[PDB]
């Protein structure tokens, strides 16, 4: 099975269709057309995935479904269920990226202390 | 609160996020609205609600909704959480004072050693 | 689809109280009924067609009209206590082959004769012992109204701004504080059931609110108290954990640490400064 | 032209079939028979419908009808009981609407109560904390057996409610519960269920508290602020280390 | 025909009504209900796909569901200005550093 | 029980750091004032 | 028009209704009359002011309202929403609060740090 | 556990000073 493929940036959530390659699609949310209406700014559906910006937690999470253009959209059986926190300006990191950038901020540190040292000692 | 009155806007507050949200009780699709009378934006009918965001951040000031007839009575947000006080107990003033002490100790050993 | 006027009245002897009942599968027949305590569904009223008024097997101080195909009224011309109950509406088609009655959603019609008598509920909850969480990992909040009349109560629980159907019981019917005399206030309870690590969260928000129907805008009010409305009460709760380390606890630290190092920051820059300040002097005066 | 419920109230464990028997009579040759059900809050549903000439008895979901005409007795059976099913069952009939007998006729009610299946007796009463806002002292009945019944207080000021069923689906436990409340101060409900017949080894818990801070920090979340401070005093610590080490450096420097 | 993904108290369950089949992600936990299968709490980020039958209607046909969350335990807001007073005192405080041990190096 | 980034590894980490520093220094000043 | 004045020292908390000069004022939380000659020392008011002590954030958060005698509350043009946390001594880190700290540790610190400084150099 | 950053700021306090005054004591007994 090839999942679905959801990138978040910011307030920007954009889901890809994957087992439709090579056919138009269509995106339905909670039993109601979305997506390709050419209006509804926020909204868009270009090639084959779906953008969605100034995401809302409380209105726009739920069920999604890609299916075919003119196939009745229930003989499609894999629906994503999505959830998502969504902020502006907030990114998201680990605890290992903090560990390193402070490490290798302490050793670029030491190293350019060690440099300026040998420079200034002989003189 | 009575929508005999012009009083249209809510508070739908206690939510999981933290956030606030302002909530217009007019039927038109479209809302607009305002901020201490200044436009702030407007809504469709996918969106019923206005996100004034975190409650930590001590959202104040007075807003208005519009979607049809006319302007609603302004309702005034006021918020105080203390996401920044700080409880004057024994820790905190013990543990204020030590730091004090040394690090006053330690400069003044510092400078009494390159003096003269 | 049947519907009536309302689900709760109340009303005092003898005025005149309207009763309602509306529907629209265009049906013939139709039916009000009155439940009773021990009695079984009573008749009162039959409409066979439009413009059909027909007596009951208790027709004595009711009247209606069936001016209409879709609309059957009942009125009761001088309210008193003796008709305080439950009444019901129904609608079937003609002939008993295949024309079972579709009832309403009833209303329930209590008459006082005198309106100082309605008060509204004091609402209260009482969180989970301790005791429980250590015995069995759960908690069990308990929400009490108390001292309301008439029983016209509705109770909800509400958690982070949400309603919540799962891991709540509450009373059938409401009881009575003294049954053994009349004029007695009510009183209703009711449990929320949640797993030990929910509750103890300081972060969620618990509510109990009860919603009271009472009297209208339209009712004379000579008293020096509150007017008694339809209104609703609620009870607040916050998570708690009394022993332990949470994040309000992580937060205070947090804030202490950052004063204490921007002041130590500040120390710090103004020897920095001063050392500065010497060094330049020395080798400035050196020459 | 008549209808009669033997037995007023059953009682009936989950996951069982029940059945509720109506005896009726008639002088009419046709009519037909029906059921309804009226759960607390009030309303009267229809359930099912058979009439007097047609075989092969009406079947809607776990609702069946048995019917004998020659015994004229139609009967309601329920298959796979929930806890939905707590409610007032009606059973009523047609008449011959011609000459002068519409009048459609109703039973007097039979009450159905659903029991759970404990599994796990654990019976215990617990003391809430109080309100803080009112001077009642309230306290609970919980987790006993299915057949250990609740009777009320001769007491005059102790409240006392009835047994009632709770589930919880987030982890589909069954309980049953009841709750003792009044105002007055030598209120100390270790004797509060007096007068009903409470099992053995039923837990009473000790005045003083107890804790598991493992369980506790179980319950721990953050947010996006908490994570802020916690780097700027990161960030705080950094630069006072190499301001420190700049002092340090400059002191040895100028020593005397 | 969707597969209900239900979200109680504080955690998240998916129901059907036969067996439900794990493809891929979290394994979660049964709850001793053969027809419910526990995921755990939605701050975890509970990611997977799974698959299960259906009954009444749905006698001969299969349905697949991705359950996906992100709730930000780990996010935190940066404003571009914020950044870039970070990395100019950090710049400072080292070319700082390095001055005292220039001026350090001759004594 | 989810700590993001606020887990204990952080200022340990920054800790262990300064600790390791530490000991490192005073063993050389340790062997230093015993060899002179 | 003219906001509430809303003022917090400690556990007291102040509503102040600058319209309707001169006309007695009545006013309601959450559609119930307060102020008024009730048996209670914790909700006082008086000409125009209205005084809660010993605030409590579940109980007495939300809405406010101001109007003259004789009116009605819908009659009012202005409602407050107020939500607010009290302690006995939480004394708040804002901006300024934290320069005016830091500035005077600063202060004290470089009079007694030039003050060692000369008695060192006057001993030595 | 030990998430308690209480024991963690104690533990570098008394980290900073010993640091600085070794590091004093032996870059002086080297020069
Ligand atoms: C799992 O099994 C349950 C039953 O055990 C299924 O719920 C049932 O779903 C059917 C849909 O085929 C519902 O029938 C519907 O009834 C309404 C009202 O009469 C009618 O208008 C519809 O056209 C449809 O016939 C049925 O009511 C419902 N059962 C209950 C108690 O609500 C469920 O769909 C099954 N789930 C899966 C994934 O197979
Ligand atoms: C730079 C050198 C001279 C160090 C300065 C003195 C140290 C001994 C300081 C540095 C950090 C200080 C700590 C920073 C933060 C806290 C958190 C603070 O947290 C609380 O428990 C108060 C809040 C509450 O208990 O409600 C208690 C004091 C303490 C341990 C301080 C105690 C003294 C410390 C370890
Ligand atoms: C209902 O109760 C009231 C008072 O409890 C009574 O109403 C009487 O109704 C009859 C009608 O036959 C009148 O003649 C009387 O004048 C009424 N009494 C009063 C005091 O108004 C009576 O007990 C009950 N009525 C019925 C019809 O059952
Ligand atoms: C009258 O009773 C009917 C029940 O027959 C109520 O319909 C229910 O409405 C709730 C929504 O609140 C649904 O969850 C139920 O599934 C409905 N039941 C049925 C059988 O359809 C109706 O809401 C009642 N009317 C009022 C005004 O409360
Ligand atoms: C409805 O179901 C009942 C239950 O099976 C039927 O009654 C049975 O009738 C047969 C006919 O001889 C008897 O052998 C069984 O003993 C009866 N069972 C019971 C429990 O009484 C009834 O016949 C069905 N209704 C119709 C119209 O056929
Ligand atoms: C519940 O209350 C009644 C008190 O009369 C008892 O339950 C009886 O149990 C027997 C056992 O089969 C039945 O035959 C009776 O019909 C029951 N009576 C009633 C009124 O339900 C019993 O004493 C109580 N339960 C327990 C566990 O003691
Ligand atoms: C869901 O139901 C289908 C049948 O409707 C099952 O598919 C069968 O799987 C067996 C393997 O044990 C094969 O031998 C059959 O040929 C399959 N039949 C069809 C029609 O596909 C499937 O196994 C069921 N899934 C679960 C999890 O029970
Ligand atoms: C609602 O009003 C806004 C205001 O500009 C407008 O942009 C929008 O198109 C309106 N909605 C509709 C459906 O016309
Ligand atoms: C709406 O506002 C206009 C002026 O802005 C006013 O003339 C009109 O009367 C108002 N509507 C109503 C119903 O009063
Ligand atoms: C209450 O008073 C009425 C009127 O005297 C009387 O009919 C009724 O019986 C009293 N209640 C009880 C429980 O006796
Ligand atoms: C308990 O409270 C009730 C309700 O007001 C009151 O009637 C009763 O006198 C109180 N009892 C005591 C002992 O205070
Ligand atoms: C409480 O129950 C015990 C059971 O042993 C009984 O002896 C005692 O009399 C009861 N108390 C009262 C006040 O009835």
């Amino acid at each position: 099975q090839t999942p679905y493929k959801v990138s978040i940036s910011g307030t920007t959530v954009i889901l890809t269709c994957p087992q439709y390659p090579g056919s138009e699609i269509l995106w339905q949310h909670n039993d109601k057309n979305i997506g390709g209406d050419e209006d509804d700014k926020n909204i868009g559906s270009d090639e084959d995935h779906l953008s969605l910006k100034e995401f809302s937690e409380l209105e726009q999470s739920g069920y999604y479904v890609c299916y075919p253009r003119g196939s009745k959209p229930e003989d499609a059986n894999f629906y994503l269920y999505l959830r998502a926190r969504v902020c502006e300006n907030c990114m998201e990191m680990d605890v290992m990226s903090v560990a390193t950038i402070v490490i290798v901020d302490i050793c670029i540190t030491g190293g350019l202390l060690l440099l300026v040292y040998y420079w200034s000692k002989n003189r | 609160q009575s929508i005999k009155g012009n009083h249209l806007v809510k508070v739908y507050d206690y939510q999981e996020d933290g956030s606030v949200l302002l909530t217009c009780d007019a039927e038109a699709k479209n809302i607009t609205w305002f901020k201490d009378g200044k436009m702030i934006g407007f809504l469709t009918e996918d969106k019923k609600k206005w996100n004034l965001g975190s409650n930590a951040k001590d959202p104040r000031g007075m807003y208005q909704c519009k979607g049809s007839q006319n302007k609603s009575k302004p309702l005034q947000v006021y918020y105080r959480m203390c996401q920044n006080c700080i409880e004057l107990n024994a820790a905190t003033i013990s543990g204020f004072l030590f730091a004090e002490i040394v690090s006053i100790f330690v400069l003044a050993v510092g400078v009494y050693f390159i003096a003269g | 689809k049947v519907t009536q006027s309302s689900r709760y009245l109340v009303k005092r002897t003898g005025e005149k109280v309207f009763l309602e009942c509306v529907q629209d599968m265009d049906h013939e027949n139709m039916f009000w009924y009155r439940q009773d305590p021990g009695l079984g569904l009573r008749l009162i009223y039959f409409s066979y067609d439009v413009k059909m008024k027909e007596k009951g097997d208790i027709p004595e101080g009711y009247s209606v009209s069936r001016e209409k195909k879709e609309r059957f009224s009942l009125i009761l011309e001088s309210a008193s206590t003796n008709q305080t109950s439950m009444y019901l509406c129904a609608s079937s088609f003609t002939g008993p082959y295949n024309s079972p009655l579709h009832f309403g959603n009833g209303t329930r019609l209590t008459v006082t004769e005198d309106l100082n008598k309605v008060f509204p509920p004091e609402v209260a909850v009482f969180e989970p012992s301790e005791a429980e969480i250590s015995h069995t990992q759960k908690a069990t909040l308990v929400c009490l109204a108390t001292g309301f009349f008439p029983d016209h109560v509705e109770l909800s629980w509400w958690v982070n701004g949400k309603e919540v159907h799962s891991g709540v019981s509450t009373d059938p019917q409401p009881l009575k504080e003294q049954p053994a005399l009349n004029d007695s206030r009510y009183c209703l309870s009711s449990r929320l059931r949640v797993s030990a690590t929910f509750w103890q969260n300081p972060r969620n928000h618990f509510r109990c609110q009860v919603q009271f129907y009472g009297l209208s805008e339209n009712d004379e009010w000579t008293q020096d108290r509150a007017k008694p409305v339809t209104q609703i009460v609620s009870a607040e709760a916050w998570g708690r954990a009394d022993c332990g380390f949470t994040s309000v606890s992580y937060q205070q630290g947090v804030l202490s640490a950052t004063i204490l190092y921007e002041i130590l920051l500040g120390k710090a820059t103004l020897y920095a400064v001063l050392v500065s300040a010497l060094v330049l002097m020395a080798m400035v005066k050196r020459k | 032209q008549k209808i009669t419920q033997t037995q007023p109230g059953m009682f009936v464990q989950e996951k069982e079939a029940v059945t509720l028997d109506c005896t009726y009579d008639t002088s009419d040759p046709s009519y037909g028979l029906f059921w309804y059900k009226q759960p607390s809050s009030g309303e009267m549903i229809f359930l099912i419908y058979q009439g007097s000439y047609d075989q092969q008895n009406a079947t809607e979901g776990r609702y069946s009808l048995n019917f004998q005409k020659a015994r004229k007795s139609a009967n309601l059976v329920i298959s796979a009981s929930q806890l939905g099913d707590s409610a007032m069952y009606f059973c009523a009939m047609r008449g011959g609407g011609s000459g002068g007998s519409y009048i459609p006729t109703f039973g007097r009610g039979t009450s159905l109560i659903v029991h759970p299946n404990i599994q796990n007796p654990d019976p215990a009463v617990y003391q809430l904390r109080d309100s803080k806002s009112s001077d009642k002292s309230v306290c609970l009945f919980t987790d006993f057996d299915s057949q250990t019944n609740v009777s009320q207080s001769k007491d005059s000021d102790v409240y006392i409610t009835d047994k009632t069923v709770l589930d919880m689906r987030s982890m589909d436990f069954k309980s049953n519960s009841a709750v003792a409340w009044s105002n007055k101060s030598d209120f100390a409900c270790a004797n509060a269920f007096n007068n009903s017949i409470i099992p053995e080894d039923t837990f009473f818990p000790s005045p003083e508290s107890s804790c598991d801070v493992k369980l506790v920090e179980k319950s721990f979340e953050t947010d996006t602020n908490l994570n802020f401070q916690n780097l700027s005093v990161i960030g705080f610590r950094i630069l006072l280390l190499k301001v420190a080490g700049f002092n340090l450096l400059m002191t040895l420097r100028l020593w005397s | 025909f969707k597969i209900p993904i239900e979200e109680l108290e504080d955690r998240v369950f998916v129901n059907c009504n036969t067996s439900i089949t794990w493809v891929e992600g979290t394994v979660g936990t049964l709850l001793s209900d053969i027809t419910r299968l526990d995921l755990g709490k939605r701050i975890l980020d509970p990611r997977g796909i799974y698959r299960c039958n259906g009954t009444d209607i749905y006698k001969d046909k299969e349905s697949t569901v991705q359950v996906h969350y992100r709730m930000c335990q780990s996010c935190v807001e940066l404003d571009p200005a914020t950044v870039a007073g970070i990395i100019v005192t950090d710049v400072i405080a080292t070319l700082l550093l390095a001055l005292g041990v220039f001026c350090f190096a001759g004594h | 029980q989810s700590f993001g980034l606020l887990d204990p590894k952080l200022c340990y980490l920054l800790d262990g750091i300064l600790f390791i520093y530490g000991v490192i220094l005073t063993a050389l000043f340790l062997r230093v004032k015993f060899s002179r």
